[PDB]
């Protein structure tokens, strides 16, 4: 559970960055 | 039947239940009205891939200005697929909110183990083609209410808007050779 | 390129909004977790006891049909063959 | 009627329309047979 939540918490960031790739790509 | 046999002879799992159980019918019916999230995601990709093409469609007869119908078509049709994840959410979420009550004070009507599974089934029956009609009355009105009477009044009132703001008025309407 | 970018956009939007609910029990996270170890005891100890409840008396939600599911239907044929344990071991005859 | 009508209203509590709820029985009964507390310990009182 603990590495789970880690690469939980690394993937979020992740998808976080790709929606701001994209909202400065769109653009 | 195994499965209800085996719901019945567990809900009421430590005594002797002397009344048919209703978790159980609860449960077949929570379990069977969960496979419709794939016909009508299906449905509503189907309608939209009609419905772009008749964007295209009604958007051939435009060739006289080449280089607008292609802001028309780019603008439309992504106006659309900005609805499809709106309409697919409320679609899952209507059958979601099917798999919460599970009504029978409708016009539904009111070993052992025989009995019983042929009891639940008679009505496990009944609420299959209840909820099928329930869902099959808001299919279409819930694609329609978010995806067609949207796209129309997108149409109607934000198109002109976006196609005159769009930079380049000179080479937005391009005379064509023809 | 431009033309792909709604479709994944929405699909990313539908994944962040799956971890998002994750992600709100994990908002923080400090060594030695003075409270989260607490909270989720007591969460712990409430799935074991209504775990308990449900195999057992027969609670609501959604109980298993694969198998006999659980000591309370296993608990029943024992009360309900114990009276075969009864008849069977205890006979005699023409000696009383 | 009245105390086990309330009971199934009871036990019915959210959900709907299924057909008799056993543990309405179960109820009605324990009720029952915790006033039986009262005789056996008179009669043994009496045979005191």
């Amino acid at each position: 559970q603990a590495q789970r939540r880690d690469e939980m918490l690394r993937m979020y960031h992740a998808l976080k960055e790709a929606l701001s790739i994209i909202g400065n790509i769109n653009t | 039947r195994r499965e209800i046999s085996y719901a019945i002879k567990n809900i009421h799992g430590i005594r002797t239940g002397l009344f048919t159980p209703d978790m159980a019918f609860e449960t077949i019916v929570k379990k069977q009205v969960k496979k419709i999230r794939e016909p009508c995601l299906k449905c509503v990709d189907m309608v939209i891939s009609e419905l772009i093409s008749t964007v295209r469609q009604c958007t051939k007869k435009l060739q006289q200005y080449p280089r607008l119908r292609e802001e028309m078509e780019r603008i439309v049709t992504t106006h659309i697929r900005e609805r499809e994840g709106r309409t697919k959410e409320q679609v899952m979420l209507l059958i979601d909110i099917e798999l919460a009550y599970m009504n029978t004070n409708h016009e539904d009507f009111i070993p052992q183990l025989e009995r019983q599974v042929e009891t639940i089934r008679n009505l496990v029956d009944s609420y299959m083609a209840i909820v099928n009609k329930t869902v099959r009355d808001l299919m279409p009105k819930t694609i329609m209410h978010l995806m067609i009477n949207n796209t129309k009044e997108f149409i109607f009132s934000e198109l002109l808007a976006n196609l005159y703001s769009c930079g380049d008025q000179n080479t937005l309407m391009e005379e064509s050779a023809e | 390129i431009r033309d792909t970018l709604p479709g994944l956009r929405n699909k990313l939007q539908s994944q962040l909004l799956s971890i998002e609910k994750e992600v709100e029990e994990y908002k923080n996270f400090r060594p030695d977790d003075p409270a989260r170890k607490t909270k989720a005891l007591l969460q712990m100890v409430q799935q074991f006891a209504v775990d308990f409840e449900k195999r057992i008396e027969g609670s609501g939600d959604q109980i298993d049909t694969y198998e006999l599911s659980g000591g309370a239907r296993i608990n029943r044929i024992f009360h309900e063959r114990f009276p075969f344990e009864l008849v069977k071991m205890e006979f005699d005859e023409k000696e009383l």
